[PDB]
């Protein structure tokens, strides 16, 4: 999966997710189409309201978001990583929002996700040790494992300057402007 | 809700900065594609587009023709809209086809087989985005791609490091994959060239016949037959068949900002506006980022929001998905209530919340 976010000159904005699912989806090309196919079918639950089912999307967890300040398109994001985007795209809002953070702060702190079943608070490198006994103290059971996303953001100003931030955990990706 | 910052000098992490235009993404190349659209005059939804179709040759791991997504699109008059153009399952597709000898789900067939795939909805999307909000001709913007495929570029450490790991896996199982992405009986490595003609053509004919070359025409006939071939299922009638649907975003409002996301299909933006809804009630900026109590308000939060994504969501053009109770701030107070900052709730003790009074 891969998320890409987009603001013209004019104040129009975009933010797309899509994908094959997995990296190379089948790894099978179309005969001499050079294009290959996805494994979206892997999304549907195999063994009620997702099973599988003719002429059905699969849900998926993609969530392109964008907010709107003081009236104004202001942050446009988005991330793959499963069930981990809601987390991912929901600590790009509340970091921005809440802690004053700008887009690429917003966007090199650490992440952490709860999704009930497993229950474990799952985070990435980068909380205190101090922290993360405070929360096991209060019940919570911390899981460290691998990073999470590859977010691709664009704050906007109010006078339509520009900020963005590409996510560390992804090499060769670019933000860049005009 | 405090203060925003938008960066000074003083921060550790700086953001790219532009006075008129900006594009973000996984790859270099299909960035600077982008901003060359924007540069030349093409607007947010001209860009979006070539990006997707820059990334379907230089980000083959994800970026594709041959799968599916999601869009939110916000015009500078305020005007905000969701493009589903996510794959459909085949009209042939059944409940049970996963599931091997024994009744149990077969994890490769749903993988890597020709049955793994659903109807690909991304040049339909992208078509259907173009048509209605873009300004510039489908040629002009798929033109940097055909270029791409036809002329090639330098394998990157992410592409190499993907085709390695991942791509080993998947690719050279197929002679045709094998014959675009290995050389002489290994990965394509970092500084190699990657050139991709039979793209090139798809590419190049999709520029020329419009969307329909992908549903109806000659790479329609070269799905169908891979299918035919090989097990599969999506015919041409599939691809004839397949529209994108644009939807109404789901939308929040967080502290006097307005949140919107990808509505259902989605199981996602729901829930971002519902775990918002719930993180209201509490003063956020006052625990502050990476401390135990704001940690534990959102983790418990999220575990209500997850266990409801587990029970009430689905294809919206199937059932009937209650998106107003679990978006209701009332609904999401009574799970603020339930919060205690000293002591997280066991997961076997939540279940999905009773939406009755919120419906
Ligand atoms: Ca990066």
């Amino acid at each position: 999966t891969t998320h890409y976010s987009v603001v013209d000159k004019d104040g129009n904005a975009v933010a797309v997710t899509y994908t094959l699912n997995t990296t190379f989806g089948t790894g099978i090309v179309a005969g001499e189409s050079g294009i290959l196919l996805n494994n979206q079918m892997d999304d549907f639950s195999a063994k009620d309201a997702n099973a599988v089912g003719p002429n059905k999307r699969p849900l998926s967890s993609m969530s392109p978001t964008i907010v709107v300040k003081d009236g104004k398109t202001w942050l446009v994001t988005g991330s793959p990583g499963g069930s981990r985007i809601i987390t991912t795209v929901l600590q790009m809002v509340v970091n921005s929002i809440d802690y004053g953070l700008n887009v690429a702060e917003a966007t090199n702190a650490p992440r952490f996700h709860h999704q009930w079943l497993p229950d474990e608070l799952r985070v990435e490198k980068g909380f205190s040790p101090d922290t993360l006994k405070l929360l096991e103290a209060k019940g919570q059971k911390v899981a460290l494992k691998e990073a999470m996303g590859s977010t691709q953001s664009i704050m906007v100003g109010p006078d339509g300057e520009l900020y963005g931030a590409s996510d560390p955990r992804s090499v060769d990706d670019l933000t860049a402007g005009y | 809700a405090p203060p925003v910052s938008y960066g000074v000098e003083e921060d550790v992490f700086h953001p790219v900065r532009a006075k008129q235009g900006m594009v973000a993404s996984v790859d270099a190349t299909a960035t600077q594609v982008g901003v060359d659209i924007l540069k030349e005059g093409g607007n947010a939804v001209d860009a979006a587009v070539a990006v997707g179709y820059a990334l379907a040759v230089t980000h083959p791991q994800a970026g594709n023709l041959g799968g599916g997504g999601f869009m939110l699109i916000r015009s500078k008059n305020g005007n905000t809209t969701a493009i589903d153009f996510r794959e459909m399952a085949p009209a042939k597709a059944t409940r049970d086809m996963f599931l091997d000898d024994q009744g149990n789900p077969d994890s490769k067939k749903s993988l890597t087989s020709h049955l793994a795939s659903g109807t690909p909805g991304t040049v339909a999307g992208f078509s259907l985005a173009l048509d209605k909000y873009g300004t510039m001709p489908l040629n002009k913007v798929v033109q940097p791609a055909f270029k791409l495929a036809r002329d090639g570029f330098i394998v990157n450490d992410a592409l190499a490091d993907d085709l390695k790991t991942y791509g080993s896996e998947v690719l050279p199982n197929h002679e045709n994959s094998k014959a675009i992405f290995w050389k002489e009986g290994e990965p394509l490595k970092k500084g190699d060239t990657l050139v991709q003609a039979n793209l090139a053509k798809s590419l190049e004919m999709i520029a020329e016949n419009g969307p329909d070359e992908f549903y109806k025409g000659t790479i329609a006939e070269q799905i169908a037959q891979e299918m035919q071939k090989n097990g599969g299922l999506i015919t041409k009638e599939d691809l004839a068949a397949y529209k994108a649907v644009e939807r109404t975003p789901i939308s929040g409002d967080y502290r006097g900002y307005q949140v919107y996301s990808m509505p259902p299909p989605s199981s996602g933006g729901i829930h971002i506006v519902q775990i918002l809804n719930i993180l209201e009630n509490f003063d956020m900026k006052k625990y502050g980022f990476g401390s135990a109590d704001a940690m534990q308000i959102m983790a418990e939060a999220e575990k209500y929001a997850y266990a409801d994504r587990s029970e009430y969501l689905g294809d919206p053009d199937f059932v009937k998905v209650p998106w107003q109770a679990l978006t209701n701030k009332a609904y999401a107070k009574s799970i603020a209530d339930q919060i205690d900052i000293n002591k997280a709730k066991p997961s076997s003790e939540i279940r999905p919340g009773k939406l009755a009074p919120y419906e």
